[PDB]
């Protein structure tokens, strides 16, 4: 029987607060598949082949063969739209400055390697290697691939320009002109939009870009040595690839006939049977289409909602900092990296994570001299022997005084209140 | 402008259409009109007519109800992002980006369209920026300042803090800057004064 | 069948006559007369597209032969396929008609080049200056979105069979 999880037990009171000490910098991977292989299908080449007299039997079946391009048309521009939708965000084609130093921040895996001749990052390169007569056997039944319109080079270049932006320019450039910020205090913004003070990150900047560093590199060796890492794209590749295979593979089905061979048929029989043979093969072929362009109808379908929720993490992690739990990352969310995958986008989630947590006995207020005090924009902790104000995602204690203390009312009303002094400046 | 809905309304049209077409069809049959087939053949050779066209008839129906039904749950998808546009839009402010227009988003507008909805978003857009000299922090007194709202900026000469999205610099006193440390720590402090309000207060 | 018979390279055992695909199609074959191996390719295929603007503007039009080599049909070859009837240009332009593999088309005669993605902007990154916006704009945006759907009933057996 499976367990759930390992059994925790909070210690909850009502007079005691757990308050963090410590941080830790974690970067996530969120793997989504962006669009599908384009697929077009010669409706009267896959069932009839060469027959002029199977096609002239097809011909009173109606629109079947319209109705079928039509549908494969349309998912196969729906591709291009959910690459447009995912990457083609930005109109300015953004670039970093040739010193790459953003205050002890190393983001050599994730921007472009002048040295490879395809332009990608060392992530985007791991990626598209582990993501990978089959494509002759599909060509030649009449159904033919075609090609993305966004090219794998140009879709890195949009993440590239993606990157330059949320470095150098931070959130401005996705809501506007790039107006560029030093990358520590663009750091420090991202804390104060956590609720944790600006000192916090710039007394541990270095700590802090260490950790992401080190977490960047854990994040190319999770990648590179875990298989099921990309086990979504490389997902969609396998069943495109199936799909056309099981379709090619219909051709060889006699569907109640006597051969699946249509030059057979007409050397062998004479053509009120063959006429019948003829239409038992279009029939099945026919039904071996539009089951494949159902299916092909639903995961286009799939794709499309997952395009859109890669288009909505884009716009809202990698272009601006998110206040929704867990929609970029596990933790509070700082921000994002966007990088080029086959058929997808893969998110590096830079979140904070609070750790090394310490016990504190805690109260609503402070009652002096007759007047209830509360915590503009902190909590109010104990040590053991003293009061002090912290902020609440961080343990910074400091002296309760008027100017961090707002005064509402008596001590008669606020349950809990605790009896201390409030200096005054 | 309007393509997106006109396209429903054309998909609308154009399956019908083919399904009206698909009447037309003789489906490996004698004939496409049924009347005929019972005017012309006896019930043994006519049934076996009307199979065909059943069957070819009942195809195209299914193909219909099928696609109707992917499209059905596209639009039930649009509806969802619509009626969440318009929570979260029209009946508040949004902080998500971009969901609401392009910019920091405002406010907007709820306007009916044939078979849908066109939101008027109302977005804030920053202009004519202007280049400064910036410090993560201020060294006064061996004591680090930083900004309680806002950020340190120099036009040159002077140091003031002023709100990150509109230029409107300040003198920057202890009322704006809250206290730190001292400025061993901070990588990139530099040395300015910081007002006291109550210093002429209490020399007067 | 119909193919081109190219030479091939592998090597039959002497009891194999034939040769199939992992799709289980023929892409070899021994000849009866010579004991030699060819590899059965069929001929080209391709779907013709046409590339015009509107005919309000103009009826110039351009053909693409899709997954089709130019010497096996203003030539230009692209990965898409054979496109004849437009220029190739070396400037760089917003996406007007699609091509594929970065191509699009557009009507100025009809020209084919590799799409620019944006206009190029470097930001002045430095360690220690920042840009304030000194003004705003107030932008008015439109956002469209399909709702509902035209309610269809169909009565089956009067479609079916009528009377
Ligand atoms: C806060 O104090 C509580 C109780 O004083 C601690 O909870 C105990 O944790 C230990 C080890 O995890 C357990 O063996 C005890 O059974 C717990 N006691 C209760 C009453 O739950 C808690 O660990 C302290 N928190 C920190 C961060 O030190
Ligand atoms: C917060 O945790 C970090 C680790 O994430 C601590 O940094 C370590 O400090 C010890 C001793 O000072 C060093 O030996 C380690 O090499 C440091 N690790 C890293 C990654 O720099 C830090 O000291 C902790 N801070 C507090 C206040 O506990
Ligand atoms: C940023 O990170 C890169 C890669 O993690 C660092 O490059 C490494 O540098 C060390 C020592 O200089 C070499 O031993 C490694 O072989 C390098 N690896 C790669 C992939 O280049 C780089 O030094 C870091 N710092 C800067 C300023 O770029
Ligand atoms: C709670 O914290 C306060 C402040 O850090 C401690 O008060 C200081 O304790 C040190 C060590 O004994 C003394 O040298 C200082 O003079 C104390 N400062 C003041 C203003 O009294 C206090 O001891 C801590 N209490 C506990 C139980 O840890
Ligand atoms: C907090 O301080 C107040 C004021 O000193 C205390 O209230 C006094 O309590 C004594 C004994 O119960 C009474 O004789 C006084 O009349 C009270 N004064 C007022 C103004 O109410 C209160 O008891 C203290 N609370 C704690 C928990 O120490
Ligand atoms: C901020 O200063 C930088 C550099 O001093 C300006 O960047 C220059 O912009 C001009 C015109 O766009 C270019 O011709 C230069 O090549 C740029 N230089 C560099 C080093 O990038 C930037 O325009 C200034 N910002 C504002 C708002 O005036
Ligand atoms: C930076 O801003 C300050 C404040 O606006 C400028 O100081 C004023 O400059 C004007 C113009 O000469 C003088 O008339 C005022 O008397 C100055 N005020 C003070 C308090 O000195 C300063 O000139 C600006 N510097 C630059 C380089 O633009
Ligand atoms: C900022 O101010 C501090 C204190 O006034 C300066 O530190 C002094 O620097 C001089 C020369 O470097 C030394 O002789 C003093 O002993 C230092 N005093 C202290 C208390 O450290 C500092 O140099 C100033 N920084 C800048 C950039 O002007
Ligand atoms: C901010 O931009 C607005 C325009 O959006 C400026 O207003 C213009 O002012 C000029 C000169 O005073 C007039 O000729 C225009 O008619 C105004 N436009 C509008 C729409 O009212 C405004 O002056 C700018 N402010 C600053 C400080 O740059
Ligand atoms: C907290 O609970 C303890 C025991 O459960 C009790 O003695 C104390 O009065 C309580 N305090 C408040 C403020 O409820
Ligand atoms: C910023 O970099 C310049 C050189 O590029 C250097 O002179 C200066 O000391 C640096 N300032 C900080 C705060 O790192
Ligand atoms: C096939 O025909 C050729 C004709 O010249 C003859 O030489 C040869 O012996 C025949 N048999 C085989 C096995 O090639």
């Amino acid at each position: 029987t499976m367990s759930l999880g390992a059994e925790n037990s909070v210690a909850y009171s009502n007079n005691s607060i757990a308050i963090p000490t410590n941080f830790t910098i974690s970067v996530t991977t969120e793997i989504l598949p962006v669009s599908m292989t384009k697929t077009s299908v010669d409706c009267t080449m896959y069932i009839c082949g060469d027959s002029t007299e199977c096609s002239n039997l097809l011909l009173q079946y109606g629109s079947f063969c319209t109705q079928l391009k039509r549908a494969l048309t349309g998912i196969a521009v729906e591709q291009d739209k959910n690459t447009q939708e995912v990457f083609a965000q930005v109109k300015q084609i953004y670039k970093t400055p040739p010193i790459k130093y953003f205050g002890g921040f190393n983001f050599s895996q994730i921007l472009p390697d002048p040295s490879k001749p395809s332009k990608r990052s060392p992530i985007e390169d791991l990626l598209f290697n582990k993501v990978t007569d089959l494509i002759c056997a599909q060509k030649f039944n009449g159904l033919t691939v075609l090609p993305p319109l966004l090219t794998d080079e140009m879709i890195a270049q949009y993440t590239s320009a993606l990157l330059a932006g949320t470095i150098t320019s931070g959130w401005t450039f996705g809501a506007g002109p790039a107006l560029q910020i030093p990358f520590p205090m663009q750091m420090a913004y991202r804390f104060n939009g956590i609720g944790v003070t600006q000192n916090v990150l710039y007394e541990n900047q270095k700590l802090i870009a260490n950790q992401f560093n080190s977490a960047i590199g854990k994040i190319q060796d999770s990648l590179s040595s875990t298989p099921s890492a990309l086990g979504k794209l490389q997902d969609v590749v396998n069943h495109n690839a199936q799909a056309l295979n099981t379709l090619v593979k219909q051709l060889s089905s006699k569907f109640g006939a006597i051969s699946s061979v249509l030059n057979d048929i007409l050397s062998r029989l004479d053509p009120p049977e063959a006429e019948v043979q003829i239409d038992r093969l279009i029939t099945g072929r026919l039904q071996s289409l539009q089951t494949y362009v159902t299916q092909q109808l639903i995961r286009a379908a799939e794709i499309r909602a997952s395009a859109n929720l890669a288009a909505t993490k884009m716009s809202e992690c990698v272009l601006g900092q998110s206040k929704r739990v867990d929609f970029c990352g596990k933790g509070y969310h700082l921000m994002s990296f966007p990088q080029s995958a086959p058929h997808g986008v893969v998110f590096l989630h830079v979140t904070y994570v609070p750790a090394q947590e310490k016990n504190f006995t805690t109260a609503p207020a402070i009652c002096h001299d007759g007047k209830a005090h509360f915590p503009r924009e902190g909590v109010f902790v104990s040590n053991g022997t003293h009061w002090f104000v912290t902020q609440r995602n961080f343990y910074e204690p400091q002296i309760i005084t008027t100017d961090n203390t707002f005064v509402s009312g008596n001590c008669d009303v606020v349950i809990g209140i605790v009896n201390n002094t409030v200096y005054d400046p | 402008a309007l393509g997106k809905l006109q396209d429903v309304v054309n998909h609308n049209a154009q399956a019908l259409n083919t399904l009206v077409k698909q009447l037309s069809s003789k489906f490996g049959a004698i004939s496409s009109v049924l009347n005929d087939i019972l005017s012309r053949l006896d019930p043994p050779e006519a049934e076996v007519q009307i199979d065909r066209l059943i069957t070819g008839r009942l195809q195209s129906l299914q193909t219909y109800v099928t696609q109707q039904l992917i499209r059905a749950a596209e639009i039930r998808a649009s509806a969802n992002l619509a009626a969440t546009k318009m929570s979260e839009c029209v009946l508040g402010q949004s902080k998500r980006v971009d969901f609401c227009g392009k910019g920091y988003h405002l406010m907007s507008f709820p306007q009916s369209a044939p078979h849908g909805v066109v939101f008027l978003h109302v977005t804030y857009v920053p202009a004519q920026e202007k280049n400064f000299t910036t410090a993560p922090a201020i060294c006064h007194d061996g004591k680090a300042h930083f900004p309680r709202e806002g950020v340190f900026v120099s036009n040159g000469t002077h140091w003031f803090v002023t709100q990150r999205n509109f230029y409107e610099p300040q003198i920057i006193t202890t009322d704006n800057t809250f206290v730190s440390g001292n400025c061993d720590v901070v990588i990139g402090i530099v040395n300015n004064t910081v007002y006291d309000p109550l210093q002429p207060e209490l020399d007067s | 069948g119909t193919g081109v018979l190219t030479e091939s390279n592998k090597k039959f055992l002497p009891f194999q006559q034939f040769g199939r695909d992992i799709a289980d199609t023929t892409d070899a074959v021994r000849d009866p007369q010579t004991l030699e191996i060819l590899d059965i390719t069929p001929c080209s295929f391709g779907g013709v597209s046409v590339i015009t603007p509107g005919t309000n503007t103009s009826n110039q039009v351009a053909v693409l032969y899709q997954g089709v080599n130019c010497t096996e049909v203003n030539v230009f070859q692209t990965r898409a396929g054979c496109l004849i009837g437009a220029e190739y240009v070396n400037n760089s332009y917003e996406c007007d008609i699609p091509i594929g593999a970065g191509i699009c088309a557009s009507y100025q005669s009809i020209i084919a080049y590799t799409m620019s993605l944006g206009a190029e902007n470097s930001v002045a990154y430095s360690n220690n200056s920042i840009a304030i916006p000194t003004n705003f704009t107030i932008s008015v945006t439109t956002e469209i979105l399909p709702v509902s759907m035209t309610k269809t009933s169909v009565d089956c057996t009067m479609y079916i069979c009528g009377d």
